[PDB]
């Protein structure tokens, strides 16, 4: 009929500033169009379309986009990929992300799921048509999803299959929880245990719904690279690593929580298998708006901090979206 | 037969409103967002607004925001434009057009609707001679003409010798004088000898009654 | 707000030619651009959607391309029913604005100097308060000419003018200039004239009565 | 990820070596 599932280069839009010092401003300066001040969304009357968060190429577009952003800004002084080294100019540039709309070129339209309790896979019955998505800060991190968009209705548990154990669990929060990360004038990061623990017992309520009233137990990450055992994230150009053993406390104790981070300059790359080293009053205040978890006897289930596939960080924002191409007929 | 037929021409006074229809045949009306346009004579095409048919959603240009109302009807598969407190610079040819959905796209077209907005009353045209002589010839071919000035509104039709003369005839585009009254000329270039061998009469014929029939000689 | 422009305002080519015609966008649309054809009396037709997508049923003669600001629509094998005015439009944003417009004319007709003829006001039309004189410039090519009015050796001020469709047969034009004045203004002066300059014309060509 | 390199580091922990995109996870 009208429109079909399509794969086309998506252009980007930005409310950026060309003169800015923040470096994302130089990947949006002359790569993203000014954000349209009079957009249009159109309701598609008596129409149901089926979305699939886990299999859409807007995710892939965005990942290679952010890999490019990350390469040109903050090129590391020495990649290794063990088998051929590359030392290069590693100038110190400013850094912290800013939102970027993705947009169809003419002849295509973004279909938007408007069911607030859509989980990620299957039928949506309140479908809309848009030119550009909402703003999406390109931030890469593990275990916790920062500066993201909140679930507008009830807390959601996004997954491919909850019967499969491999597939990640994205919990999408209802209301955000802040997190201060400072390197005191070798670092730490504090959070208000009160609201955070309330929000968390909420998440185990919703989990209980999906795992019929069973016993929900958080546990630290098993093992492996430091970037999956720890809340690792690039904060204003410097890479933090905060031990999140505390936040997932199975005996919560409801006063301000402190976490011990390490700033590292030699890290494991996410662009592709390898390791990077970057040149050498810094603090990040951040809305925590989602969690990544992997489902691990008794009637107890064990949930452990996940992350690592940075695609999931994009899935969390782009589940409500499907590119389609308008067919003109009559 | 994919097409859209609009309603007839309209002549309004400044301060009133207009309504124009648009009947669709040939495409599935069900999945289109009807778009409206106007062309002021020898100026730019202007996008006015649209109505998505399925939803019934609309939107308009900041320019017509407060005076325009776009509507439709799925029974007859017909669209409608209403334009409120009209002004003289709203005189133009208004078109409806079909279009896929999204925010805007491509568009199929209807025939257009001429609407004229002026204070001026209905007046017939006065017809004066462009009589030829020594300065109105030059080359051994001559040229004569009919000047019809002071009339409202368009259109007038001009023929020579009641349709018998069609060669060398150059009927002109009317020009709206400062006085809100239209004016134009019709001329012809004839062999210089023909004058004396053949009288030449132009026929002016106005939209209403008004037909002056005139002999251009000398 | 986006302001779209076209170039050139008018272009002359002959049958079987190839023409380019070019539209230009201010705030960079991406490829949200359509091309329409229009013939007088009739309503536009869609030639090109997106900026390369051709509508089913359009002759594959016409073709389009573009970037973000600069777009082009070529014809290649120009047929006789391709002598129209062509309009570029932007989708994307605000009021989806159209282009200035470009008209294609038959680039036949070698340089054709105009036949210049002039008419003093009829006394029939002088009986009223108004009194008008018509300079007619019949059959000429190219389109571009000048006509200035002199009353007792002085011009500028204000007089109206209108130009003929295009051709049907000869492919030449015809222009007419009106000087509108009451008997008051007329009776006083004696020498009324048309200086017309074209291209076929070597010099200022002047015609006058009394 | 380097998968064969990952499996050996999870071996000492007595765990198996998944991939976490570019990152070596033990499960
Ligand atoms: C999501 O809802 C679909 C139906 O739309 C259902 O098949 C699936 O089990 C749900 N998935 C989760 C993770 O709740
Ligand atoms: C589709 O969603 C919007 C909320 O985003 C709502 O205004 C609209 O009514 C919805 N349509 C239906 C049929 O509920
Ligand atoms: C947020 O979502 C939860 C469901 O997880 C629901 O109780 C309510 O909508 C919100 N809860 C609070 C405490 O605001
Ligand atoms: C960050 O901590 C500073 C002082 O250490 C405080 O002023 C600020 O409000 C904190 N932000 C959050 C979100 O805790
Ligand atoms: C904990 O957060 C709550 C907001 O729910 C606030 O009222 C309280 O002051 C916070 N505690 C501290 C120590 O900031
Ligand atoms: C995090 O803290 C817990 C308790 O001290 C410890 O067992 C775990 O190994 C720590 N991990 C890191 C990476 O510091
Ligand atoms: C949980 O909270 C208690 C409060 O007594 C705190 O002292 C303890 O360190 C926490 N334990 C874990 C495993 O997070
Ligand atoms: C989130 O955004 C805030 C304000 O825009 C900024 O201070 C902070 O650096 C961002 N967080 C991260 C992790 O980049
Ligand atoms: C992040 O938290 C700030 C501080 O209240 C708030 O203004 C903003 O809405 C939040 N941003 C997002 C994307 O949730
Ligand atoms: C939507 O469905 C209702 C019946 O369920 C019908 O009356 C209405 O006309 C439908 N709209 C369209 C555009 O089909």
């Amino acid at each position: 009929p009208v429109w079909k599932d399509a794969d086309t280069t998506l252009f980007c839009a930005s409310d950026a500033k060309a003169h800015e010092t923040e470096v994302h401003n130089v990947w949006a300066t002359h790569a993203c169009v000014p954000t349209d001040p009079n957009p249009q969304e159109i309701h598609l009357e008596n129409v149901t379309e089926n979305f699939n968060m886990w299999k859409n190429n807007m995710v892939e577009q965005m990942q290679e986009d952010v890999i490019s952003l990350w390469d040109q800004s903050l090129q590391p002084c020495v990649k290794l990929t063990g088998g051929s080294v590359i030392k290069q100019a590693c100038p110190k540039i400013s850094f912290d992300p800013i939102p970027i709309h993705y947009c169809t070129p003419a002849g295509y339209v973004i279909l938007k799921c408007n069911d607030k309790n859509f989980n990620g896979t299957g039928p949506c019955k309140n479908v809309s048509s848009v030119q550009c998505t909402h703003g999406i800060k390109p931030v890469v991190s593990t275990q916790l999803l920062l500066n993201g968009s909140l679930a507008e209705e009830e807390i959601i548990i996004r997954s491919e299959n909850l019967t499969n154990n491999a597939k990640t669990i994205i919990v999408h929060l209802n209301k955000s929880v802040e997190i201060n990360c400072t390197r005191p004038s070798k670092a730490y990061c504090e959070i208000n245990g009160t609201k955070w623990n309330k929000v968390l017992k909420q998440v185990t309520e919703k989990l209980k719904e999906h795992f019929n009233n069973k016993t929900i137990i958080f546990q630290p990450p098993s093992g492996g690279d430091l970037e999956i055992t720890m809340h690792s994230f690039n904060c204003r150009g410097e890479f933090f690593y905060c031990n999140t053993t505390q936040l997932f406390n199975n005996t919560c104790c409801n006063g301000t929580i402190t976490l011990p981070c390490k700033i590292k300059q030699i890290i494991n790359m996410w662009q592709g298998t390898g390791q990077a080293m970057y040149a050498p009053k810094i603090n990040c205040v951040s809305n925590i708006t989602g969690i990544l978890l992997t489902r691990d006897n008794t009637s107890n289930e064990t949930f452990r901090p996940g992350g690592g596939n940075i695609k999931d960080n994009w899935r969390s924002e782009l589940y409500k979206y499907k590119v389609v191409q308008i067919e003109p007929l009559g | 037969q994919v097409q859209l037929v609009q309603s007839g021409p309209e002549v309004k006074k400044p301060g009133t409103s207009m309504k124009i229809s648009c009947k669709a045949s040939g495409f599935t009306f069900t999945r289109s967002t009807m778009q409206w346009v106007r062309q002021a004579r020898g100026q730019r095409l202007e996008w006015i607004g649209w109505i998505v048919v399925g939803s019934g959603n609309t939107n308009y240009a900041q320019k017509f925001q407060e005076r325009v109302t776009i509507t439709r009807d799925m029974s007859t598969s017909t669209a409608y434009m209403e334009l409120s407190s009209l002004r003289s610079e709203d005189t133009a040819v208004y078109y409806c057009a079909a279009a896929p959905v999204g925010p805007t796209s491509s568009d199929y077209w209807g025939q257009g609707t001429l609407v004229t907005v002026s204070s001026a009353s209905t007046k017939g045209p006065s017809v004066f001679p462009l009589a030829p002589s020594s300065k109105s010839t030059s080359g051994g071919t001559a040229a004569l003409g009919c000047l019809v000035k002071d009339y409202f509104p368009e259109p007038v039709t001009v023929s020579w010798n009641s349709g018998a003369l069609t060669s060398g005839v150059h009927t002109f585009p009317a020009v709206l004088q400062s006085s809100g009254l239209y004016s134009l000329s019709s001329v012809v270039t004839v062999p210089s000898s023909s004058l004396g061998t053949q009288t030449y009469i132009c026929n002016v014929n106005h939209k209403p009654s008004n037909t002056k029939v005139d002999k251009r000689v000398e | 707000d986006i302001q779209m422009t076209q170039s050139p305002s008018s272009l002359s080519a002959s049958v079987g030619d190839r023409v380019t015609i070019t539209c230009r966008a201010s705030q960079s649309i991406i490829n949200y651009l359509n091309w329409y054809q229009q013939k007088p009396g009739r309503a536009p037709k869609l030639l090109i959607y997106a900026a390369s997508s051709l509508l089913s049923g359009v002759p594959s003669r016409f073709s389009g391309s573009g970037s973000g600001t600069d777009f082009t629509l070529t014809i290649s094998s120009l047929q006789p029913e391709d002598f129209a005015t062509y309009y570029c439009q932007q989708s994307y944003s605000t009021p989806y604005t159209f282009g200035q417009g470009t008209k294609l004319e038959i680039k036949g007709q070698p340089k054709a100097a105009p036949s210049v003829t002039l008419f003093p006001p009829s006394s029939e039309e002088l009986q009223a308060n108004k009194a008008t004189l018509v300079c007619l410039i019949s059959d000429f090519y190219p389109g571009a000419v000048t006509v200035a009015w002199k009353a007792d050796s002085s011009p500028v001020k204000a007089g109206v003018e209108t130009t003929t469709p295009s051709k049907q047969s000869n492919n030449k034009y015809a222009a007419s200039s009106y000087l509108s004045l009451t008997p008051e203004q007329w009776k006083s002066h004696r020498s009324y004239s048309c200086q017309v300059t074209h291209e076929g014309s070597t010099v200022e060509k002047t015609v006058a009565p009394t | 990820x380097n998968l064969h390199f990952c499996q050996l580091r999870c071996k000492s922990l007595g765990l198996l070596g998944r991939c976490a995109x570019t990152y070596c996870a033990c499960v």
